[PDB]
């Protein structure tokens, strides 16, 4: 497990920060805050020590901190660190990473 | 012309900002001679919706009391756990803050607290068009009189510090 | 696991490009195209490194990228990549895939 | 697993073909074909590898290719092959065969 | 198992006790009481032995006694010790730990 | 297993008695009986064998004769013994013990 701003998270939990929603188009429209959806876009920022899916050993999470990661639409927790926006998700579901 | 009550004929003159509506509770009232609310060098707030959540009403309260300034709050309905926070603080700590509803029915409201945003300097909040949220507010976007009476059924602002460039355009924009 | 478009999914969740709709008609009848309802058909274009169904080992999904394959009509998610239309499915939704 | 029509059923998935539907009874009434509702009796013309029910071997399915067999009133998916009707069936569903 | 005012919680359940609400703000605004909500925020002060997860042995919890941890929304059973107020939970439940 | 009043409770079933209900205050102020409600403190009276809940073997109850237990609010059975009552829990269903 590692922690994030005094924050370790329990079994296979993993804590994400949302990337910042698009304020512009890419010709250099404007658009309004609340027509702006939760961002799907996000990265690792501390991940949990894992479950025991199997007899005896600690099963690790597949992400990694830094991993940038693509969430679904609902399943996420509301975690405040800092006065900022953090949110915890299981391990299994994270639909994927983003290779680079 | 209205009625008079009086044997005679008497002229009344009233100048600056005065509207209908009065205080929302009566425990803003520090001025008990003439049930009313009085303060001076007063900073405004101002919006265009309701105003029922604490983050929607703290940070203008921290910039009140951080600055020593009385706070006038005028938006369309103040209730809910807003207005308990505003009667808290006034009676236990003795915050000098007073809500009022704003006057108007339909875009009347908007167009009369625009008038009060470009009179005392400040911006009105929670609007249509520019989306101002009241989680956000800087000590430049509050209206600044140097007087205000709130009594039971009507309020009035003195001696706003807006700009006067701004309102002579204003004052153009209604002409046309 | 096998990424495309520098997208990866994880664990047994397969990325499937659908096929395009029909327009016309082999008698050479145009279509609209409110009328065309999603596509059963796609090609698999990004694997996910498997699940661990049995004790200890990882196993791989049963498709492989470039697998022409059979959807189900509900079970996949959206995934937009570099602005163009995906979806994501677990490896035991879909049906059955096309040998050549 | 065995494939039909360029179409090969994962896991433990079954291809079916009902039966035709019976026009006229045995004393030489015609039957309208709106009330003839779906046939129960099908043929198996495609069958999956099977799934993997005990720890590390694939499990084949109990049915074969050629094997007349009873279906459900429910549980089946609409699998087009060739512009002709299919039905696609866990291998589980099927209650029974027509053994000669 | 760790006990707390001759209380012991039992398998795996957490006894915990909730931070003491904010009644002013950092800019000196007081808070009305009954717009405090529940605080997510606890230390831990009674554990029980733990659930038997595997064959034969008895899994501790993953928190300790004296552990800051991180609460969810619901999910928490109401005990009373001395006439004051404390929470029991599951040791799955906890969302994570604030380390220092 | 242990029997009370001829009764021996089955599997992991345990046989509570719960305390009285307080009928006066600490100051003296005597309560109507229709407001006290269930009253959560209870004694063990009778604990079955046990479930079996691994391969082969018994699992004895984690409480035992005698102990002073705090019960959950709802899912216990009304059981009566010589007409007086007593209830019926799980082993689970407990939520921990008061340890003298």
């Amino acid at each position: 497990g590692q922690a994030f701003r005094k924050f370790l998270p329990l079994f296979d939990r993993v804590l994400v920060e949302r990337s910042a929603a698009e304020t512009v188009t890419k010709g250099g429209i404007m658009l309004p805050e609340k027509s702006q959806g939760k961002v799907l876009q996000a990265t690792v920022v501390a991940v949990g020590s894992g479950s025991k899916g199997k007899g005896g050993e600690i099963q690790p999470v597949s992400v990694k901190v830094g991993d940038k990661v693509l969430l679904p639409e609902y399943g996420g927790t509301k975690v405040v660190l800092d006065d900022k926006d953090y949110f915890l998700f299981r391990d299994g579901d994270i639909l994927g990473k983003y290779v680079d | 012309v209205k009625d008079g009550k009086t044997l005679n004929d008497e002229l009344e003159i009233i100048e600056g900002m005065k509207f209908d509506r009065g205080y929302i509770s009566p425990y803003f009232i520090n001025t008990s001679k003439g049930q009313k609310c009085e303060f001076q060098d007063a900073y405004v707030l101002l919006s265009e919706k309701k105003i029922s959540s604490i983050q929607s009403i703290v940070p203008a309260l921290e910039i009140a009391n951080a600055h020593r300034k009385p706070l006038v709050i005028i938006a369309e309905d103040v209730d809910g756990e807003a207005l308990s926070t505003l009667v808290l603080n006034r009676l236990k700590v003795g915050l000098q803050v007073v809500a009022v509803k704003a006057p108007g029915f339909g875009d009347n409201r908007k167009n009369q607290l625009k008038d009060m945003a470009i009179a005392t300097g400040g911006a009105v909040f929670g609007e249509e068009g520019l989306t101002l949220n009241l989680e956000d507010v800087q000590p430049h976007d509050l209206g600044k009189v140097g007087e205000v009476i709130v009594t039971k059924d009507d309020a009035m602002l003195l001696k706003g510090k807006g700009d006067k460039a701004q309102i002579e355009k204003r004052i153009q924009e209604i002409i046309e």
